[PDB]
């Protein structure tokens, strides 16, 4: 029952797993680990929806079956600059040339 | 005159009746079979006048029936 | 009563 | 093995007891059984040799000569063909080893053309029985010799009467 | 007179016959005193064969003699 | 509807196909007549079973079925094209050829093996129909598509007074076939010693065939002495004729009496001056020479057999019968318990053969040889020499059918062949021998897979390895197939494994229709793609069944890569690869589709 | 920018990969990243659209290893009796280099590379780090082959003491020779093999004759030992330091056999004087070595043997007190308890000489002065172990020593003859009622019956069962009758199990109420079972008599034939002979020992044919 | 214990150690002279790396192993893939 995320910001993109159970302070500890920043200065998203650090992967969403290994789920993240707050931000890929 | 009170004796004992024994397994009739030798059976008889084993007549009669002297037939009975 | 051959 | 017992107790017996034509020096598993020549008919002048690898009542034996013969009802190899042993009435599980031993010695006798074995031995044979071929009688005659050499050289020659 | 005959369960048996019978006769006397068909026997003696249309004296056979019983046999 | 007309035509029933005629019309009572019913005709099949009342009806009401050739039925075989005259002739059924001829037919029409009314009745000997045919134009040389003439097979039927009548009218008594066979021959194969007499009364020449066999040297063959002993004294044959029958006695007859009885007068006039014979260049034989050393012959047996060999292989010269013999008297020895001499008479006989027929027959022998190896080895020891010899022998009638470029090799006999192969490299599996001759033994291996030979259905040597048809191993204990030690060697030898069949199979693909896990993971191990698609867009895994090997027997996920799914998107969409990957990858996509 | 096909230059490739393969084969730092860019160039030159070419990569590279392996070759080779230390640090580092290598040119190995000719044919191409080591040994096999060969024989020739020679390079250099393992096609050590192993062994073995002849030369077979055990010793543990696991088994073979199997002569004198002596020590160091030499056991087990059967000899017929057969017992039972010790503690189990044992065991026990008296004394013990009581006999005892009597039974060649005798002791012991208990007699039979056949030993189990039938047919026949002034006790006895069937030969008369009991006890035996003839025995039946007409009474158990006598004096107080001999009808030799035994104690008096005897009221006892 | 990788746009993508090594190329490169270790491509564009980093996590989940779905592949890339596997192996 583990799901699969795929988490961006800007060009950066970080493939990980987790359990359907999982808390958000916990994928918040595995972010941390990839990239050396506290886990008091994320703000992890889903579409336009800011996502509270009580949730155990059930309210939010992200069934096993929308989040299959062949198709991961989108999750942004947005950091801090010490003095106010900064909008997410996911450039796209590289287009087909004309398919 | 003299007189007794109590008296001991033994004697011996053989089927001396039969005068015969088992033409399969090649044995005295009153005798244990072979197989049973290998570690109570008792002893069958035919409509003849031939007395076969039990054992030996059974594993016969696992693939015939007949006497395996008279070619005729099987009784089982006495 | 092998020779399974036949002229 | 359950009855290699009973097949000593039979040996000695018969050791004991001969009846006719019936040598055993058994060293059965290896029996070194030797066959006579009976008089009063062909051949008789010599003693053979012949082996058994018996694997009792519902396997049959392997008789198995030592000089060769040439009549019709044996294969040249080392085989004799009889109807008693192979599996109406052929091979009943009692009458293990005096009646095939009579068997034998029977059909040493007068073989039987209807089913033959050695096809030329059975037209030699056929031939002399209608009669004069007198091939069988040189062939016996020479095996013969031979046999009583053999008898000379170990053992004691089988008299005409007893 | 009178012979022997030794049957095939290893017993030894006598029979009281005189050099006129038939050997179908000695073959019927062995049968009512055995147990045996006569089809399903061959009478042996000095390693030859009994033929049964025959009688005791064809095959010059003594007193006191003894022959041996087996089963029958063929090619 | 017709089909029952017809079956009563067959069997004769007259009354009910008249009240079947009364219930239709003039024009439609032809359709019926002109019948396909089990490859006959109404007409024909009334011919055929001498239904006299019912052929002449069944021709008042439509006489054009009368020269169409059907199927009819004689001693169990068929044939092909009889008309009915014809058939009425082969019957016997006189008063059914002479209504069948009044109604005007053709006396001449015959079957497709070419065989005339008049050479039917000559076969079973109708005399009198016979004598009517002649008197009614028939032809007495028309032979058949052998050129087997009415004379020539009334000789060898033994009818003497058709035979006669024949020649009274006429008919050429010196004909040959077209193997070169005349009447006088088939005189001789008959012991029709009366119709020889009677031919040679019309100075009858005595020739040989295309086997070069005159009829004196056919008798000896085929064993009729009376012709042999009649033509020791005819002026037209030049102790030769008279000492071929000797052995032939002993091949067929068995009687050594017999043969001893010549020999000797064909020994005495032999003396009675000197002659020579030829020498040789099979136990050493060395044929006797001398009288005096010609006087102990019922001895032994041995010696007769081995001087008969030889005089039969050295007159009758290298022909069937004398591999034949050769052959049966090996197999006798077989046997009769002598497995050392029984073998090597054996070996020569497939050497002799291996020249006049570069066959039918030398698969014959072949398979005679797996059968007595089998037997040998299924309990002397079997030595590696013998059977390394007969695999060499093997393999090369096999090279030197495929090395001819004149006609195609029909797929039935290598298939044959092939398995007869594949049968021996599974006895050579387990038999002990040194290192000394393994090299050799895989070479040989290595020598035959390089010649790449073809089976049938276009197969290869590994597709029947790999096939349970290939079982065929003969009527002895087991030689089972598919199984991985004979394979094991293929593959170790060089066999390729990427071979494709007439449905554009591989070797992955007929394992897998017979769910072998063994084989396939040793196939894949090898290295074989798992994703070939073969003609009708079918892929290996595909050809699956049950449960039990569907699911943990092999994974697909393991022996698939991201090469092989990126081409099942272009070969279903068609996106025109031609010039814009590596050279290397264009054969990837041809083959991964 | 795209991973299409392209035509791109060739020497201004090569200008820019000679640079960072030249710092990969010698271990130089390169960076990180030209060594991702440089993977690209390879697939480039191995896709190019017109004219691919890696022909050209695979020659120039080539090229390239010959130069350097030649150039490295020079270098070592001007190095003035210093060569293995520059050999091995220059191994190092092409080893390295090579399988760095083989690394970088994955894509021209997996791609072109593979496309040779076959296995074998049962100039060629071949892959990258599998051509360096070739011509590594193109290096070191025609040079450089004598010149390192001799220094290494030379260490191993300072091996005997001396100071410690580098292992690490001495070991380096001869592993180079194994690190050829591509070629692995039933013969990867070859070149190892040949090369090193025969004059390895050659000076190994004359080294080692050598120092045996010396070692000889100054010393006995008890110093012997020790010195070879340790120069043995020290060689197996010095192998491991320096060769290839492959050679140990061959290195130790060789001196083995040279040392034992050149001197073996010396040592059969010593083993044939100490086996007589204890030696304790020197047994076990002897085997040790000779064991392994090729053939030299079956003199030792054979004077083992001898000694063993001349040891038993000493005592099993030493005193031949002729009173005690338990000393026969006890005496082999110590012997081969003392042999058998010594032999699990010094030589190490060793089954043939186990075999030995029992074959020296199987003669001393038919010890013979010129039949064998073994079968009576074995059956005088056993009987004499189960008797009825004596001082302080104990049934949890009599167990023990029958578990140690069979030992001393196995080894009786005449089986047949044991047989008879104790048949005859278990008779007597059951048909008088003088056995311990019956569970023992069971325990016997079971060893008996387990220790030597089930068809051997049926005869006693029939006997036994046969008591056990008779003690329940005595309760069933005291059932059956009441449906006689004597009390009764019958005993059913067998045929063939029971050895005294002797054939009857007197027809003694029998008393008068014993004609109704016999009748009584037939017609219910009868009807109990039918198809048994029950015969009677008159010479083990024995009553008693209780007589009150003289001033003490007394009670007289006797057997059946002095009844018969007083039955006969019953009628008339004198009775002569010949009524005597016709009251009943035996042999007269009988009878006339009845009467003799009877006047022994004189119950009767006589006042021969007719002579008158007459009761005897003169006669008192207890 | 990651990977990063860096496509031809300037996309950093990160997978796991174990993921990464089942491509021979990248254990290869990364077992050299050259071992957060980055390994860098100029031939390789972003569409097509987030694929086969996807990939990645696709043999090291369904291997020993039900109903295993299909790999989806646009058609509008799928000659790009063919060209990338090669050169990585995967
Ligand atoms: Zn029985
Ligand atoms: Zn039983
Ligand atoms: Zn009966």
């Amino acid at each position: 029952m583990d799901v699969f995320l795929m988490i961006r910001r800007h060009k950066t993109t970080i493939f990980t797993d987790a359990k359907e159970s999982s808390t958000v302070f916990e994928l918040k500890r595995i972010v941390e680990g990839i990239l050396k920043r506290p886990p008091d200065e994320q703000r992890l998203y889903k579409d336009d929806q800011l996502l509270d650090d009580g949730k155990t992967l059930g309210e939010c969403g992200f069934t096993s079956q929308t989040a299959r290994p062949q198709a991961p789920a989108t999750v942004g993240l947005a950091f801090r600059a010490d003095d106010t707050f900064e909008a997410l931000c996911i450039e796209p890929f590289s287009s087909p040339p004309e398919l | 005159r003299f007189e007794v009170k109590k008296w001991n004796a033994v004697a011996l004992w053989a089927w001396d009746i039969v005068v015969d024994n088992c033409a399969i397994c090649r044995n005295h009739i009153m005798d244990l079979c072979i197989e049973c030798q290998a570690n109570e059976c008792t002893v069958a008889w035919g409509v003849c006048n031939h007395a076969f084993h039990f054992h030996c007549i059974s594993r016969w009669l696992k693939t015939r029936q007949v006497c395996p002297l008279d070619n005729r037939e099987w009784e089982f009975q006495k | 009563c092998l020779g399974s051959v036949n002229p | 093995t359950s009855s290699q017992k009973a097949l000593m107790l039979e040996l000695k017996s018969l050791q004991e007891e001969p009846v006719e034509g019936f040598r055993i020096t058994l060293v059965l598993y290896n029996w070194e059984v030797a066959i006579f020549g009976p008089p009063n008919t062909l051949y008789e002048g010599g003693y053979f040799k012949a082996h058994i690898k018996f694997p009792y009542p519902y396997s049959p034996p392997t008789f198995r000569f030592l000089t060769k013969m040439w009549h019709p009802n044996i294969y040249e190899n080392g085989d004799v063909c009889i109807s008693i042993l192979h599996p109406s009435e052929r091979w009943n599980p009692t009458q293990n080893v005096r009646t095939i031993l009579l068997s034998v010695i029977s059909l040493l006798n007068e073989p039987n053309t209807f089913s033959p074995a050695n096809v030329d031995a059975s037209v030699m044979f056929r031939k002399w029985r209608d009669s004069k071929d007198k091939e069988y009688a040189e062939i016996i005659r020479k095996q013969v010799s031979a046999t009583k050499a053999e008898a000379e050289k170990d053992g004691v020659k089988v008299p005409t009467t007893l | 007179m009178q012979i022997f005959v030794k049957t095939l369960t290893g017993k030894t048996i006598t029979l009281e016959v005189e050099p006129s019978d038939t050997i179908e006769n000695v073959k019927a006397k062995i049968q009512d005193k055995e147990g045996i068909p006569p089809d399903q026997q061959r009478l042996i003696f000095a390693g030859k064969q009994l033929e049964d249309g025959r009688t005791l004296s064809d095959y010059n056979i003594q007193k006191e003699s003894t022959l041996h019983l087996v089963l029958r046999l063929r090619g | 509807l017709k089909t029952a007309v017809f079956n009563a035509a067959r069997d004769g029933k007259l009354r009910l196909l008249t009240k079947l005629l009364a219930s239709k019309s003039k024009e439609e009572v032809s359709s019926l007549i002109s019948e396909k019913t089990n490859g006959a005709t109404p007409l024909l099949m009334a011919a055929r079973y001498g239904h006299l009342d019912m052929v002449e009806f069944l021709l008042e009401q439509c006489s054009a079925s009368i020269e169409v050739g059907g199927s009819v039925n004689f001693d169990g075989e068929t044939i092909e094209g009889a008309p009915p005259l014809w058939a009425a002739s082969a019957a016997g059924h006189l008063k059914v050829v002479q209504s069948l001829l009044n109604h005007g037919a053709s006396v001449n029409n015959t079957t497709l093996t070419n065989s005339t009314p008049l050479r039917a009745a000559c076969f079973d000997g109708h005399l009198e129909i016979v004598k009517y045919l002649v008197e009614h134009k028939a032809d007495l040389e028309v032979s058949n598509r052998h050129g087997h003439t009415c004379l020539m097979i009334s000789c060898y039927k033994g009818h003497k007074e058709i035979a006669q009548y024949l020649l009274e009218k006429g008919a050429d008594v010196n004909r040959k076939s077209v193997k070169g066979n005349t009447a006088l021959h088939d005189c001789a194969e008959s012991g029709s010693l009366d119709i020889m007499k009677m031919l040679l009364m019309y100075c009858a020449k005595m020739e040989k065939d295309g086997y070069g066999m005159t009829p004196l040297l056919s008798a000896s063959v085929t064993g009729h002495t009376n012709i042999v002993d009649f033509l020791t004294h005819h002026a037209q044959t030049s102790i030769n004729a008279l000492e071929l029958l000797g052995a032939t006695f002993v091949d067929k007859k068995r009687d050594l009496l017999g043969a001893l009885k010549y020999w000797k007068k064909a020994m005495n006039m032999r003396y009675s001056n000197i002659i020579s014979k030829p020498v040789p260049q099979y136990d050493y034989a060395k044929e006797v020479n001398s009288a005096e050393e010609l006087e102990g012959l019922i001895a032994d047996p041995d010696e007769m057999r081995m001087q008969a060999l030889l005089i039969r292989e050295r007159i009758l010269g290298p022909h069937p019968d004398t591999s034949y013999y050769i052959r049966y008297r090996g197999a006798v020895y077989a046997d009769s318990g002598n497995f050392k001499r029984c073998i090597n008479l054996w070996k020569y006989a497939l050497d002799m053969q291996q020249s006049n027929l570069d066959s039918p027959m030398t698969a014959s022998s072949l398979l005679s040889f797996a059968e007595l190896f089998s037997f040998m080895l299924q309990d002397t020891t079997v030595t590696f020499d013998d059977l390394m010899g007969i695999l060499c022998k093997s393999v090369l009638e096999i090279e030197r059918a495929i090395k001819q470029t004149q006609c195609p090799a029909d797929p039935l006999q290598l298939n044959k062949a092939l398995s007869i192969i594949l049968h021996l490299i599974c006895l050579l599996e387990k038999v002990p021998c040194t290192l000394e001759q393994d090299h050799f033994k895989k070479q040989t291996i290595y020598r035959f897979l390089k010649l790449h030979p073809r089976g049938k259905n276009n197969f290869s040597p590994l597709h029947l390895a790999v096939d349970k048809n290939t079982t065929c191993v003969g009527r002895y204990p087991v030689c089972k197939f598919p199984s991985l030690q004979v394979t094991a060697i293929l593959i170790e030898c060089g066999a390729d494994v990427n071979v494709r069949d007439s449905d554009d199979n591989s070797p992955l693909h007929i394992a897998a229709l017979n769910n072998h896990p063994d084989i396939m993971n040793l196939l894949i191990k090898s290295g074989a793609h798992f994703d070939a698609t073969n003609l009708h867009k079918q892929t290996a895994s595909d050809l699956l069944d049950e449960k039990e090997i569907a699911k943990n027997l092999i994974q697909p996920i393991n022996h698939t890569t991201l090469q092989c799914l990126a081409a099942r998107v272009i070969v279903n969409h068609r996106i025109y690869y031609k010039g814009h990957i590596p050279e290397k990858l264009e054969t990837f996509v041809s083959l991964h589709r | 920018m795209s991973l299409k096909p392209r035509v791109v230059d060739f020497d201004e490739t090569w200008n820019k990969l000679l640079t960072t393969i030249k710092a990969v084969v010698m271990l130089e730092y390169v960076e990180r990243a030209t060594w991702n860019d440089r993977f690209s160039d390879i697939y480039a030159l191995c896709v190019a659209y017109p004219e691919p070419l890696g022909e050209r990569l695979y020659t120039e590279t080539k090229i390239f290893l010959e130069n350097h392996v030649r150039h490295l070759h020079k270098r070592v080779l001007e190095s003035e009796e210093q060569v293995l230390v520059m050999y091995h640090r220059y191994w190092e580092e092409y080893s390295k280099g090579a399988d760095y290598m083989d690394c970088l040119y994955r894509y021209l190995n997996t791609q072109f590379i593979k496309k040779n000719k076959l296995t074998e044919a049962d100039e060629p191409l071949m892959e990258i780090g599998e051509l360096a080591l070739d011509m590594w040994r193109k290096l070191m096999v025609e040079p450089l082959q004598a010149i390192l060969i001799r220094m290494l024989l030379r260490e191993i020739k300072n091996d005997r003491g001396g100071e410690d020679p580098n292992q690490k390079v001495i070991h380096g250099v001869i592993n180079s020779f194994v690190h050829v393992e591509q070629y692995k096609k039933k013969f990867p050590l070859k070149f190892y093999q040949e090369i090193f192993e025969s004059p390895f062994l050659t000076e190994t073995g004359e080294y080692y004759k050598q120092e045996a002849s010396n070692l000889l030369q100054e010393s006995n077979c008890s110093q012997y030992m020790e010195k070879v055990l340790g120069r043995l010793k020290d060689e197996e543990i010095r192998c491991r330091k320096y060769l290839h696991p492959s050679s140990y088994t061959k290195v130790i073979h060789e001196c083995q056999q040279r040392m034992v199997a050149d001197h073996l002569q010396f040592l059969h004198a010593e083993c044939h004087n100490i086996i007589r002596q204890e030696k304790k020590n020197d047994m076990a160091n002897m085997y040790v070595l000779l064991r392994a030499v090729s053939t030299g056991l079956p003199h030792m087990i054979q004077e083992l043997q001898n000694h063993i059967h001349d040891e038993g000899l000493r005592a099993t017929s030493n005193l031949t007190q002729e009173n005690m057969p338990t000393l026969f017992v006890e005496s082999v039972l110590e012997v081969h308890g003392k042999f058998v010790q010594l032999i699990n503690t010094v030589l190490n189990g060793d089954q043939h000489f186990m075999s030995a044992l029992d074959k020296a065991l199987t003669s001393v026990v038919n010890y013979r002065e010129p039949v064998c008296k073994a079968p009576e004394l074995l059956a005088k013990y056993c009987d004499n172990l189960l008797k009825k009581s004596a001082k302080g006999m104990t049934e949890n005892e009599v167990e023990d020593r029958l578990t140690s009597f069979i030992t001393v039974f196995k080894y009786i060649d005449d089986k047949d003859v044991f047989q008879k005798f104790y048949a005859r002791m278990l008779a007597k012991r059951l048909i008088h009622g003088l056995s311990m208990s019956m569970d023992s007699e069971e325990a016997m039979i079971n060893k008996l019956k387990q220790a030597c056949g089930y068809e051997f030993t049926s005869k006693l189990h029939r006997m036994y069962t046969d008591m056990s039938v008779s003690a329940d047919l005595n309760n069933k026949f005291n059932n059956f009758i009441k449906n006689l002034g004597i009390s009764f006790q019958i005993y059913v006895l067998q045929a063939g199990a029971w050895p005294l069937t002797q054939a009857p030969s007197s027809t003694f008369a029998i008393p008068q109420e014993l004609e109704k009991s016999v009748q009584m006890f037939e017609l219910f035996y009868s009807q109990h079972f039918s198809g048994r003839k029950l015969t009677w025995l008159h010479y083990l039946c024995t009553g008693e008599v209780k007589m009150n007409y003289l001033g003490k009474p007394y009670v007289a158990m006797v057997t059946t034939y002095q009844m018969a006598v007083l039955l006969a004096f019953n009628n008339s107080e004198t009775v002569s002979y010949k009524e005597l001999q016709d009251s009943t009808q035996m042999n007269e030799k009988e009878l006339t020992k009845t009467i003799k035994s009877l006047l022994d104690v004189k119950m009767i008096n006589h006042d021969d044919a007719e002579s008158s005897f007459s009761l005897n009221m003169n006669f008192s006892s207890k | 214990m990651y990977v990063k990788l860096i496509s031809s746009d300037g996309h950093e993508f990160i997978v796991k150690r174990e993921h990464a090594l089942t491509s021979g190329t990248i254990k290869a490169m990364l077992s050299g002279p050259g071992q957060t270790n980055e390994v860098n491509f100029r031939e390789i564009p972003s569409h097509v790396l987030s694929k086969v980093c996807m990939y990645f996590t696709y043999k090291v989940r369904y291997t020993n192993s039900t109903e295993i779905p299909e790999f989806p592949i646009a058609p509008e890339i799928a000659l790009e893939l063919l060209m990338a596997a090669n050169f990585l192996d995967c």
